[PDB]
């Protein structure tokens, strides 16, 4: 019939143009914030908004009409975020919301100096209809979407595998940006999502070298835990880095040549640089009290380690690897080395170094 | 050609200058290496450098071999999984699909990109040393060098051929060898670290050695034994500048 | 060391990639062959400067290391692609890596890259003699 030709010429012209709109409504599983009731009121309302504002999310106009004949190239739906079997990202369109909180930081930047940034590009945000909506929003809801995001971004920005890894990346960056909004003239009354961008453009390096140090040794699960549940994360300045170091060292000085000496060694290599910048002062510019306390005696151990592994590096292996006569001396010597340099390592002090030197001689 | 040459040398017949040379204080420089290596090419009577007189004297020779040191593609001594589909479009997933046009190849041959003639790019920009087929950059620089002059003189006698086996087409085919030399003698001062005069001298030794070894390919046919042709004259170079240690004061109190 | 030392540039060269990737809902076609009048077209100002120094970066590292890529890659680029010294008003197809056609360019430049760099990681993996598979893909690639 006529009529059935016209519903075919009418179901020609949406079904490219619906499975184009839905690439952009479904990437990285965002439909399935729609269809699930434990979703909070927020991210119906949040999503119902940025679907709303054509300017916002402009999706391009496809031309699915004037190519030659191809192959299997159907439209591809990219997922920037590798997500697990229906799963969702926690803020409603994420890589969209950053990616328009980046360009409007990269205007902010390129239109003001190294100084106005962190005042008008929130501002720059705030004159933004999604800056006013998130405006409109308040109290607990604002905290819980704030969590969410700061969430969503370390998964489209970093890679990680455990959860666990996930939240201690989570606290530590809502540690930073808490910091970062201690130093910004303004009280807890309110917080926004420009200022998770911030920090990251502040603490990169401290987040990347804790990704190193969480990636170079995968059982931080118990050694991290118990550092957070005996000394507790309260402070402005984001500690959680710091706390790894300690915890890291501490368990790095207890199996000292337990497990295979060339491993223990090839570990202690790949950790150096982690701990070496992490000890360094042009890492902790804004550190607190804490912490510059803390980053102390971490670096105390690190230079005893680092003995440690000087000892255990040449003294055994390289020669030794021949006889074995000695290695009774070299697997007793490391132990009289803790023993005298229980406390004070610091080769700096001419104590300490004529007793590294009594010992070695 | 030994009385010719000097016949045109002393009335001024000079093939290399024709009123138009370089004008800096390096075309002496350059033709003082040109003297000594056309020496060297018609003293010289051992066939293992029967190519350079080949490369100088007959440029019909290398109108069609392959000019050594030079630009070789490195698949030829055989892994990092490039592999190309049927229809010309690379792959490297390790019975798959392409990833472009989905050819039925992957899982779920001659390649040969070596050139022929002077191949290499403009002297200008050149700063770094490319040390293959086990060649040390010293041995392989200078045999660099000597072919550079040795094809400047060729073009200097015989431009035709020599303007016909290059592949980077200029308007004066000889112009840019002084500043092809100029480059090569700035990274020799920084590589070696003597002085500009005293790495001509260095030169002048390299290629002496040449001329005082009176005691394997005619022209070069391929590129295999053109490199074990490099192989053969490298380890004959090589020792002269190992014992630099010593000649050097010796050349310094002369 | 010359080569080598041009693998630091890997980063953001490759971001120039993906932020094009992203970018490029395909429209079935290159745009005129000029980068300059991308750039030209290109709405606003600032990603205009951000798009400038990466094509800037882009064309320095490719313009250093074409006549390398001659011979030295490991897929049969064209001779002509690999000839001349390609500047910002080239044709626009380069920056797309796409494994058929001008694109073939970035794509073989960036493996180089990355064959330049395992390498000589590679050669760690000779020495150490265990090896720590800490193998990131070619999109988390970073300073580190």
């Amino acid at each position: 019939t006529f009529r059935h030709t016209l519903w075919k010429r009418v179901q020609g012209a949406v079904t490219p143009l619906l499975a184009s709109m839905i690439s952009f409504i479904d990437r990285d599983g965002n439909l399935e914030l729609l269809t699930r009731p434990d979703t909070p009121p927020w991210a119906r309302d949040l999503w119902m908004f940025i679907f709303s504002d054509t300017m916002l999310l402009n999706i391009p106009l496809v031309m699915n009409n004037e190519r030659h004949k191809g192959e299997m190239a159907y439209i591809v739906v990219q997922n920037h975020m590798n997500l697990s079997e229906n799963a969702s990202n926690n803020v409603p369109f994420s890589w969209k919301i950053k990616d328009y909180l980046e360009e409007l930081w990269v205007q902010a930047q390129y239109i003001t100096d190294a100084e106005g940034l962190p005042k008008k590009f929130v501002d720059i945000f705030q004159q933004t209809p999604l800056g006013r909506f998130l405006a409109q929003l308040h109290g607990e809801p604002q905290q819980e979407l704030l969590q969410c995001y700061l969430k969503d971004f370390i998964l489209l920005t970093m890679r990680v595998s455990t959860e666990e890894e996930l939240k201690f990346l989570q606290m530590a960056l809502w540690s930073c940006t808490r910091k970062l909004k201690a130093a910004s003239e303004a009280p807890e009354e309110e917080v926004s999502l420009p200022w998770v961008h911030l920090a990251y453009q502040r603490f990169r390096s401290r987040l990347q070298n804790f990704s190193r140090i969480l990636t170079i040794y995968p059982q931080v699960l118990h050694s991290l835990m118990e550092a957070r549940w005996n000394h507790e994360l309260a402070g402005c300045e984001m500690t959680l880095d710091a706390f790894a170091a300690m915890a890291c060292t501490e368990m790095l000085t207890r199996n000292t040549l337990k497990p295979s000496p060339q491993a223990w060694l090839q570990l202690v290599k790949n950790l150096s640089m982690p701990l070496e910048l992490i000890c360094s002062d042009e890492h902790m510019q804004g550190s607190g009290s804490l912490a510059q306390a803390v980053i102390r005696e971490v670096r105390a151990q690190w230079s005893r380690i680092f003995s440690t592994a000087l000892f255990v590096e040449h003294v055994l292996l390289g020669t030794e690897s021949r006889v074995p006569e000695l290695q009774g001396l070299v697997t007793e010597h490391v132990f009289l080395l803790d023993k005298c340099l229980r406390e004070n390592s610091d080769v700096k002090t001419h104590g300490p170094f004529e007793a590294v030197m009594r010992t070695l001689c | 050609d030994i009385s010719r040459f000097a016949t045109s040398l002393v009335d001024n017949s000079v093939p290399l200058l024709r009123a138009g040379p370089s004008d800096s204080n390096l075309d002496g420089t350059v033709t003082e290496m040109a003297i000594h290596a056309a020496a060297v090419l018609l003293c010289g009577q051992n066939e293992l450098l029967e190519p350079l007189k080949n490369l100088a004297f007959s440029p019909a020779t290398m109108a069609h071999a392959f000019l050594p040191t030079m630009p070789e593609d490195l698949l030829a001594q055989a892994r990092v999984h490039w592999y190309t589909c049927p229809n010309g479009h690379p792959c490297s997933v390790g019975q798959s699909i392409c990833i472009d046009c989905h050819a039925p190849i992957g899982g779920i041959d001659k390649a040969d990109r070596t050139q022929t003639g002077h191949v290499l790019g403009n002297p200008q920009r050149r700063d770094v040393v490319t040390c293959d087929r086990g060649l040390p950059p010293v041995v392989f620089l200078l045999i660099r060098l000597l072919t550079h002059l040795a094809l400047l003189l060729g073009a200097s006698q015989s431009s035709q051929a020599l303007i016909n086996i290059i592949k980077p087409p200029v308007r004066d085919p000889k112009g840019f060898l002084q500043q092809h030399i100029l480059k090569d003698l700035e990274q020799l001062a920084k590589m070696l670290g003597h002085s500009a005069d005293e790495t001509i001298g260095v030169v002048h030794l390299v290629l002496r050695r040449l001329l005082q070894e009176q005691h394997f390919d005619t022209e070069l046919s391929t590129k295999e034994m053109r490199n074990n042709w490099e192989k053969e004259i490298a380890a004959v170079i090589s020792p002269e500048l190992e014992h630099l240690d010593k000649t050097l004061p010796t050349m310094n109190n002369l | 060391e010359a080569e080598l030392r041009l693998v630091k540039f890997l980063p953001e060269i490759l971001a120039l990639q993906r932020d094009l990737v992203k970018q490029f809902q395909n429209v079935q076609q290159v745009e005129y062959s000029s980068i300059r009048g991308f750039l030209s077209k290109h709405s606003s100002d600032g990603l205009r400067q951000l798009l400038h120094n990466r094509i800037t970066v882009f064309l320095s590292t490719w313009n250093k290391l074409r006549r390398s890529l001659e011979t030295n890659g490991e897929i049969n680029l064209p001779k002509d692609y690999c000839s001349t010294d390609l500047d910002l008003d080239t044709e626009f197809e380069i920056l797309l890596p796409r494994r058929r056609g001008l694109g073939l360019c970035a794509t073989a430049l960036v493996s180089y890259l990355i064959r330049l760099h395992n390498e000589i990681v590679y050669a760690v993996e000779k020495l150490s003699k265990e090896n720590n598979s800490y193998s990131v893909d070619a999109a988390e690639v970073t300073e580190l």
